[PDB]
Formats: C-alpha cells, structure tokens, sequence
C-alpha cells in the first residue's frame, strides 16, 4: 500500500490469468498509468484507446451473459471481439 | 439528554489514557472503557417519590423524577461487533 | 446543501429519484446473474433500462482529460443536467441507444449522438 | 479474501437463497394450474378417438393414408422443449433418448426429419445439425393449439405426400407430481388401439356430405389434439422439474453459508489477536 | 331431454342437459330434438342456438368443428380458430421460414 | 459461597447466574487493568482457570448439592469464540427458548429440537 | 525448467494444456456448487468431464505405498505420460469412465481397467 501510493502506475500480474494461458498476465481493469497516452508515439495512441476500454467492459459482459446463458446481437458482436483482442 | 457521539468520547478517553501509559486492551481501548459508558448511562433513571422526598427534604413529595437518555453511536460498514458498539 | 429548501424541490426530487433507482438496480444486479433477464419481470426491465442509461448519463468528458481521451471537454449547467436527468426520469427516451447517453455531456448532444447512431 | 468482502459474499448468497425459495413456491403453484389445464385436454381427444374407433373398427372400415401401414423410408419427429432454463436435465434427457432412436433409424438408411416446439430444442439441434423443417417458439406458459397448427400441418403434408412414413411426438410424461419421464410415441400411422364394440349397430351415423371427407377431418383434428396434449404435459413436467431444481439450489446455498461463516469467524478472531499482539508488543 | 357437451381441445365450453338446439351444419341447418337420430357432420362458423332444459335459450359462437349425435348423448368438438386448407398451408410456409432462421 | 452454606446444611440448592458472559468480561477487564499480557481473541491468559474456579465448586457432594442454571450470551453469534468454547466444556444441559414457540402461544417456550442434555 | 527450449514444445504445450483445463474447471465450481451441472453449457460439460479424468490420471501407485494401498507400484517414463495426457486432451479416451483413470500407471492400464469396469 505504500509503494502503490508512491508510484506513477501499476501493472498487476494475476495468477488466475497466468494459469488460464493469458501470459503475460496483465489485468487490464485494475492496472493504470497516471501519464497514459502522453508517453506514446501518436500512432500507438490512436490504437491504444479503443483496446483498453473494450477489454475492461468486455469482462463485465462475459460474466453477465455466461451465467445468464443468453444472447443479444450487438452484445454478441462485442463479446467475440473482446475474446479475440484478449 | 442526548449524547451526540459516545463514540467520540471513547476515542478521546483512549487518547488520553494511552498518553498516561495505561495498559491497552482490545482495539487499544483501556481496560475500563466499559465502566466509562456504564457509569454514565446508568445515571439515566426514574426515581420513586420516596427518593425525591428524602433528597429534597420534603419540599416536594408526590412526584417521581426521571432522566431519559438517547446516546448516539456510529458503526463502520454496519459492523456491530466492534468493541464500543 | 442537498436540502429541499435551498436547492428547491426541482433539484432535490430529481436527485432522490436517481438515488432510489440506482439502489434498486444494485439489488437486482446480483440475482440477474442467476436469472439473467429471462426470469426477471417487466417491472424490472423498465427500471434496469432507466438505471443503466442514467448511469451512463452521469459520465462526462473533462477539459483536463482530453489528453487521455482525444474528445473535447464539456461543460454542463445545473438547469440543463436537471432537465436531462428528469428527461429520462419522466420523458423516458428509451428510443436511444445506451451509448448515446455516455460521455456526451448535454441533453441535446445526447439526442444528437443517437440521431447520428 | 478479506473479512469485509467475505461478509459481502455471505449477504449476496443469502439474498440469492431467499429468491430461490420463492421460485420453488411459485413453480409448485404453476404446476397445479398446468395440470388442471391438462385434465381439460383429455375429454376432447377421448371422444374423438371413440368416433374414429366407431368408423375404423366398425364394419364400415375404409382405406386412408393415415390408417394404412407401410415400411419406413423416411421418419419424422415432433419434439417439445422449454423456452426457459433452470429445468435441470429435462430437455437434455429427452434429447439424448431422441438421439439414440434417430441414430437407429438413420443406420437403416432412413433420413430423419424434425419439427421443434420451444427454442431450447431449436438451439440444440442447430448445434447438432439435425434436419429441422419447422418450429414454433415463445409460447411460454400459455400454449395454444392455433400456434401448433403450422408445424403439424408441415409434417402432415409430408406424410400424405409420402415424404414421411412414420411420425412420432417426443415429449416428457407427467407421471406424478414427484416424477416424470421422457417418451417417444408414434402418432401416425394411427396406433391399433383396440377400442372394441358392437353398439355401433344401434346408433349408426348419417354421413353428410360423405364418409371419407369426414374421416380425414377427424384424423387431422385427432393428430392436432394429441400434439397439444403432449405439449401441455411437457409444460407441467417443466414446472415440476424447476420446482425440484430450486429446492436443491436453496439447500446448496444454505450449505455454503455455513462454510463461509466459519471462514469469516476464523478470520475475525485472527485479526483481533494479531492487532492486539502488535499493540501490546508495540509498547515498551 | 339430452346430455349435451360442447368442448374444445383447450377448454370445455359448455355441458349439461338440454331440450333442443339449432345448428348450422356443413350442408344446412339442423335441429336436435329429444332422442334424435345418430349423426356425424362438420359444422360451420357462427352462432349456434341452445335451449337448455327448463327452456333457457342461449347463443354460443363456435369457430367451427364437428358435430356428432346419438339419442342419449350428443357432443360438439369445436375448433378455436377459423380452419382453412389455404390458411393452414400459409402457416406451414410460415413455419418453414422460421426453420431457415 | 451462600449456596455453599445451604449445601453444608444438607439441602439441594439452585444457583442462578444472570450472565456468565459478564463474569468472563469482568475477568478480562481486571486482567487488563493489572497489565497482564492478553491471550486468544484478546481475553485474559487465565480465562480457563477462572471459569474452572467457579464451575468446579458447583457440584453434588455427599451432604447436599448445588445445581446451577446459567444464562449464556454468545458473542457475534460465534460458538467458536473462547468464551462460549470455554463455557460449553462445563455445561451438562442446554435449554433453548424460542420466539416462535411463544408466538404459537405454547408456554414454556422451550424448543424441543435444539434443547439437549448429556 | 518448464521451458520450450529446455523440455521441447510438445511437453510444454501438454503441461499448459493441463493447467488451462484444470483452471477452467475451478472457474466452473461455484456455479456447479449453487446450481449443479445441468445448467452448464454443452461444452462446459465436456471440460468438466476431461478435467475430472485428468485429475484422476495424475494419481499413481507408489512402491513405498504398498504397505497402504497394497496395490503394486508403477514407474512411468516421460514419453509415456505426455502421450497419455495429450491423448486425453485430444479426447481419444473420452469414452472411458473416470474410475478407469484412478491409480493406473499408464494409459494402457486405464483402457485395460475400463475393460474390467
């Protein structure tokens, strides 16, 4: 909790991701950079913005719609993009 | 009588007690923190007419006196298992 | 300062209405994972629809955060944000997609975003 | 993990357990209503079978495509499924039994053919790739015969057009409030139910316009009647299956509460001991 | 008087003992007096007239179905919706359309 | 000690303790005032001894006996906490009183399924 | 030492396959606990059936455990074990029962034990 308070950001590595094949196991939802895109080349800046937000919200849809065992068209399109970028 | 925060009296008593080097107990409150609120609140009473007459040397005879108390406490996250609550 | 007297009933009843919907959504949200929306009722389906779109309309882009986002910052006046939340509260413009409420700022831009998509 | 979030899990699971208890109570009540609707479906089919028996087994017996017997070169099934989950294995057990017989006929070279009631069976046989020509879906807890007319008209049409040779309905049976079984029964050609009488001499019908057209309408109405009876029994079997599933869910939720509370209380006690050790060892 | 039942697959519309009825058969009108002859025919959509025993005259609409008669017991097997080979063929095509989807 | 006198006169005696949990907590508070190191979930180190010093005087002797009926409060509803865990070593019988049985109007409101005796 | 360079790709890929399946089975246990297995997806039932077979095939008789099991002990070479796990993951054994995999040295012994039920 001290070093999280001092630093400019956090990469969180998770064993549940590392065990499910997701190596490197960075958790997108809980990891942040306090400078962000101001430290990117501008090409990467465009592409990056879409990817992070789509992944974290895809995580919500995947939990919701699996136990519900359910489908809707835009949600389906979103979900199988989110799995493909993941 | 309304005591607006008995939680803030326990915290003030904890502060002053630790600065006097008294041994701490659970949640660092001193050992006698129950005796603090217990002797406070048990003064809130109804007293019969014979007590009033004896106290006031007969200047009042028929009436029964009382003091009702509404202490306030603040819980954290709805936890009632904390020491003071 | 969220007192009916000062803020006027206009603001107070709008705020308490939003708060009451979002608490009802949080109660449903857990058992929705068990029930989906299939076994939820029609009374629930309107409330969740209003709640999600209200919870999108609470977002805003900041002039500071254009660095992070590329989108320009927005400013929204008190009267306008009351009009927008009461507009979903009473007007219930579920005509519009859920992202039409998100990061837009003003009520007019929210409908215009839905007019564009 | 962390006792403040563990206590959050406990409250979430407790809330979940109350709602499943409510769903058990509702499922039992809906089972009762759907088994009253089941008894009302009997008299129409019973009297229609007596009339068909009077014509078919009386001396005035005819030839008709639905009464005549032929060797199977293609086979059809009507199949009933739920629109809703939480029914346990009711659909899957029925679909497994169907897959065995559908395999057995197709090994004889018979192309199988399917009509689906309810969207669960539609989704399953689309994943399996079964040959489905018609469906109706979203009847929910209010089935109606006039919705069933489409898919049975297709299968009837293929039967007298000679593209089907035997037609089953595949459905569960509401044998009891406590127990139900998946079944496959042949509705065409007409089963040789004995239905033996001589009292037809004593009142014999005036055929207006003609006997054969009347007999075709009876056979067609009778098939529709049996399909609707199967659907209503499978709906009552769904409600009884959801009832027993929700009972098991409520008991498994309560049994998980009693384990999370041992984890929480052990973490509560350990946190007090560790903090008070740091305090007492912190002085001096 | 005779025991009449009017039934459909979903519900039983009416029943009881009856003095007479008037019914639109496939070929024409028919009146069932007490102890009428055995009969089988299809019946047309419309009102049918009941007079229950003790004379309580009534109208029942039926969407069609089958009539049968025999002297002691009589029944009508009513359809719920208008039945036509063309309309049912249209439903059969509708059913296939869903299969494609 | 008053019950010990009536026992020594040869009677059979009942001792009611209005809360045994408040004896335990009084022993904790005194132990903290004396400054002894705490134990377990912050209880005194002498917890099991001080309970044993009370409960072992309450017995049947060859002259008379003291039976005891003790009200018990379970902290946090937790039967694993040292105060319940220490007390239940000494109890022989256990009577549970129910709000539901009282709601039925049945009195005394003992619960027959959770009350037990060894 | 579990690196593609040190152990080769087939070993590495089989070990990551076993972990991926067994982790996914842990993710399913909470829904299985509350609702039971019939509410799983039709390939989630297949994962659970392979994971349980993998769990049992990790078990092995030891020569020092004859005092306990009484069963004769087994030595399994590396080539033989990776072939077994790869074959279960490809599903060439998906018709044997779970009990056939318990306490068997090599996959052969599992098919032989399934012949004895």
């Amino acid at each position: 909790t001290n070093v999280i308070s001092i630093t400019d950001g956090q990469i969180f590595l998770e064993t549940n991701l590392f065990n499910a094949g997701i190596r490197p196991a960075v958790n997108p939802g809980i990891s942040v950079s306090r400078v962000g895109g101001a430290a990117q080349t501008k090409i990467m800046k465009k592409l990056s913005g879409g990817i992070r937000t789509a992944l974290a919200q895809y995580r919500e849809l995947a939990a919701f719609s699996q136990f519900a065992s359910d489908l809707d068209d835009a949600t389906r399109k979103q979900l199988d993009h989110g799995q493909k970028v993941t | 009588i309304i005591y607006d925060d008995l939680s803030k009296q326990a915290v003030a008593y904890r502060q002053i007690s630790l600065l006097l080097r008294r041994p701490p107990g659970r949640e660092a409150f001193p050992g006698d923190v129950f005796y603090l609120h217990s002797r406070l609140l048990e003064r809130a009473a109804r007293v019969n007419a014979e007590y009033v007459e004896a106290f006031t040397k007969g200047e009042v005879k028929g009436k029964t006196g009382s003091l009702t108390a509404l202490p306030i406490i603040e819980t954290q996250a709805g936890d009632v298992s904390a020491f003071v609550p | 300062q969220l007192d009916p007297l000062v803020v006027g009933q206009e603001h107070y009843d709008t705020a308490r209405g939003v708060q009451s919907i979002l608490q009802r959504y949080q109660e449903l949200k857990d058992i929705i994972a068990i029930l989906g929306m299939d076994e939820l009722s029609e009374e629930d389906k309107l409330v969740v629809a209003r709640a999600r779109k209200i919870q999108r309309f609470l977002s805003q882009p900041f002039f500071v955060a254009e660095v992070f986002t590329g989108s320009p910052g927005k400013y929204v006046s008190l009267k306008d944000t009351i009009r927008g939340f009461k507009g979903i509260m009473e007007g219930e413009y579920d005509h519009l997609p859920e992202q039409a409420f998100y990061m837009v700022g003003s009520i007019e831009e929210a409908v215009e975003k839905a007019k564009k998509l | 993990a962390g006792a403040k979030d563990i206590r959050s899990k406990i409250a979430s699971v407790q809330n979940t357990q109350k709602i499943t208890k409510a769903m058990e109570m509702v499922a039992a009540s809906k089972m009762r209503k759907s088994q009253d609707r089941m008894a009302a479906s009997r008299p129409y089919a019973e009297t229609m079978r007596k009339v068909i028996g009077h014509l078919a087994h009386g001396n005035l017996e005819y030839k008709h495509p639905y009464l005549e017997d032929r060797d199977v070169k293609r086979v059809g099934y009507l199949v009933v499924s739920t629109d809703r989950g939480l029914a346990g294995g009711l659909n899957i057990n029925l679909f497994k039994k169907l897959l065995a017989e559908m395999k057995t006929w197709t090994d004889k070279g018979v192309q199988a053919d399917l009509a689906m009631i309810g969207s669960k069976g539609v989704s399953f046989f689309n994943s399996v790739g079964g040959n489905v020509v018609a469906q109706v879906t979203g009847m929910g807890d209010n089935p109606s015969l006039s919705e069933l007319i489409g898919p049975v008209k297709v299968m009837l049409q293929a039967y007298d057009e000679g593209r089907l040779d035997k037609l089953y309905i595949v459905s569960n049976k509401f044998i009891n409030t406590m127990s139900q079984v998946p079944t496959i029964s042949q509705l065409l050609p007409l089963p040789a139910s004995d239905d033996d009488d001589l009292k037809h001499k004593s009142w014999d019908y005036l055929y207006e316009p003609d006997p054969k057209a009347l007999l075709d309408t009876l056979l067609r109405r009778y098939v529709e009647s049996q399909v609707y009876q199967g659907v209503v029994e499978n709906l009552a079997s769904e409600q009884a299956a959801r009832m027993v599933a929700m009972k098991a869910a409520t008991d498994n939720g309560g049994s998980l509460i009693k384990e999370l509370q041992l984890v929480y209380n052990k973490a509560r006690q350990a946190s007090i001991t560790q903090e008070l050790t740091e305090i007492v060892s912190g002085a001096a | 008087t005779y025991h009449l039942d009017v039934v459909s697959a979903e519900q039983q519309m009416f029943s009881g003992l009856v003095e007479k009825i008037q019914v639109t058969g496939s070929e024409g009108e028919l009146g069932i007096y007490p102890g009428h002859a055995p009969l089988l025919t299809a019946i047309k959509p419309g009102m049918i007239r009941i007079v229950k025993q003790h004379g309580h005259e009534e109208f029942i609409y039926l969407s069609g179905g089958i009539l049968e008669v025999q002297p002691g017991n009589v029944t009508v097997l009513a359809d719920t919706a208008i039945r036509g080979q063309d309309l049912d063929e249209a439903r059969a095509m509708e059913a296939k359309r869903k299969a494609e989807e | 000690t008053m019950a010990e006198k009536f026992r020594d006169e040869g009677r059979d005696v009942l001792l009611f303790v209005d809360n045994i949990y408040r004896y335990t907590l009084a022993g904790t508070e005194v132990s903290a005032l004396l400054g002894r190191m705490p134990s377990a979930v912050g209880y005194q180190p002498t917890l099991a001894e001080e309970m044993g010093v009370l409960q072992e005087r309450i017995t049947s002797t060859k002259t008379g006996s003291i039976t005891s009926v003790q009200a018990v409060y379970v902290p946090a509803d937790d039967l694993t906490d040292p105060s319940p865990a220490t007390t239940f070593a000494h109890l022989d019988a256990t009577v549970v009183l129910s709000r539901q049985i009282a709601s039925l109007g049945i009195y005394p409101a003992v619960d027959p399924l959770d009350s037990t005796s060894r």
